[PDB]
C-alpha cells in the first residue's frame, strides 16, 4: 500500500468510424504545485496502440518500461513480430489488466487509471479501461479522473450508443475531444493548457500530436463581474 | 593414471580439461556460420542443411537476435545454442534495467564468457 506523489490527471478518449482518439495535458502535479510540464502520459506501442495513463508518474514511468520490454520480447524468435505476430491493442491490454489485478490482490498496487486505444490487426476499434483495483471496462467513449465527470458528457452527446460510432468522423471526434480538453482546463485545477493528443486509425495509421494547446477560450465576460452580491463596482 | 577425461572440472597431468576439449569436437561436427565486421556495423549467416523437402524452406531460422541491437549464431548442439542466448537476453535485460542505457557489445560478451566458463567448473 502505497500514496501517489506525482501525478497525472484525467485521460479522455473515444471511438469514431475508422479508429480511435486519445489525449492527455502534460502535466505532473505534485499535491496542490503544478511542479512538472513537459510531461508525455501518452504511451504508443507499435503503430496500432496507444496507451494513455493517468495517476502516479512514478509508476507510470514503470509501466513504460513494461511496455518496452513486451516489444523487445515479442521479437524473440519471432520472424513475423511486424507482420502477423505482431502486438495487438487487446494483447497489450490484457496484460496490463492482469498486472494491475496481481498488484492490487498483493496489496501494492500501481496507482494509476489506464486507458488503451488501438485499432485491431482485423481493423476493430479498441477501447478499454483499467485502473488500479485491476476493474475493467468498455464503452464508445471513455475517461478517467475528472474527464470521467466533465468530459464523458460531452463526448457522449456524439456516440451516445454503439450504432453512433460509424456516423462519427474523425473530424467531429477530434473536435470534441479537443473541446473537452479546454472545458477540463476550466473547471480541473490540476490540469495544463498544454496536451498530447493521438489518432489510430485503421487507414492513416497512428498520428500522435505533441504540443497542442486550450485556444479560443471565453473571459470576457469575467471583467462585468464584480462583488459576491451587493457590490456595484 | 587415466579416467582424467569422465568427470567435467578435472584437470588432466598436462593442465587440459578434456570435456571441454570433446564439446569442441561436437561443436566441429556442426554446421559453418560466420560473422564479418564491416565499416559500421557487423554481418552473420550461417549454413542451414536441407535434410529433406519436407523442412519448410525459410522457416526454421537460426540466427537469434538479444536485445534489439545484438545478434547471435552458433554451431554445434542448437539447444544448447538458444540455451546460451536465453541467459543473454536476462542477462541483457537486467543490464538495461539497471542501468537504462542498452548492454555495450564487450560488457554482453563478458555476460556469456562468465557464464559459460562457470560451467566448466564443477
Amino acid at each position: 500500500t502505497q500514496q501517489p506523489i506525482v501525478t497525472g490527471t484525467s485521460v479522455i478518449s473515444m471511438k469514431y468510424d475508422n479508429g480511435v482518439i486519445i489525449a492527455a495535458d502534460n502535466l505532473g502535479s505534485y499535491g496542490s504545485l503544478l511542479r512538472f510540464n513537459g510531461v508525455e502520459r501518452l504511451i504508443p506501442v507499435g503503430d496500432n496502440t496507444v496507451v494513455g495513463i493517468s495517476g502516479d508518474i512514478s509508476d507510470m514511468q514503470h509501466i513504460e518500461r513494461l511496455l518496452k520490454d513486451l516489444v523487445t520480447e515479442n521479437a524473440y524468435d519471432n520472424p513475423l513480430a511486424d507482420a502477423e505476430e505482431a502486438l495487438e491493442p487487446s494483447y497489450i491490454f490484457e496484460y496490463l489488466a492482469t498486472v494491475m489485478y496481481q498488484r492490487r490482490s498483493k496489496m501494492n498496487p500501481l496507482w494509476n487509471a489506464i486507458i488503451v486505444a488501438g485499432v485491431q490487426s482485423n481493423g476493430d476499434q479498441f477501447l478499454r479501461y483499467v485502473n488500479l483495483l485491476g476493474v475493467t471496462y468498455s464503452s464508445p467513449t471513455l475517461a478517467t479522473g475528472f474527464g470521467a465527470h466533465m468530459a464523458n458528457p460531452l463526448l457522449r452527446k456524439v456516440v451516445d450508443r454503439e450504432s453512433d460510432i460509424p456516423k462519427t468522423t474523425v473530424q467531429v471526434a477530434e473536435e470534441a475531444i479537443v473541446n473537452a480538453m479546454r472545458v477540463l482546463y476550466y473547471r480541473d485545477a490540476r490540469s495544463s493548457r498544454n496536451f498530447s493528443l493521438a489518432i489510430i486509425d485503421k487507414n492513416t495509421g497512428l498520428t500522435f500530436k505533441k504540443n497542442l494547446q486550450v485556444e479560443n477560450m471565453k473571459w470576457d465576460f469575467a471583467k462585468d463581474i464584480k462583488g459576491y452580491g451587493t457590490q456595484k463596482i | 593414471g587415466t579416467g582424467y577425461d569422465l568427470s567435467n572440472s578435472v584437470f588432466s597431468p598436462d593442465g587440459r580439461n578434456f570435456q571441454v576439449e570433446y564439446a569442441v569436437k561436437a561443436v566441429e561436427n556442426g554446421t559453418t556460420s560466420i560473422g564479418i565486421k564491416c565499416n559500421d556495423g557487423v554481418v552473420f549467416a550461417v549454413e542451414k542443411l536441407i535434410t529433406s523437402k519436407l523442412l519448410v524452406p525459410q522457416k526454421n531460422v537460426k540466427i537469434q537476435v538479444v536485445d534489439r541491437h545484438i545478434g547471435c549464431v552458433y554451431s554445434g548442439l542448437i539447444p544448447d545454442g538458444r540455451h546460451l542466448v536465453n541467459r543473454g537476453r536476462e542477462e541483457a535485460a537486467s543490464f538495461k534495467k539497471l542501468y537504462k542505457t542498452p548492454i555495450p557489445i564487450p560488457a554482453f560478451a563478458d555476460r556469456l564468457g562468465q557464464y559459460v566458463q562457470a560451467h566448466t567448473l564443477y
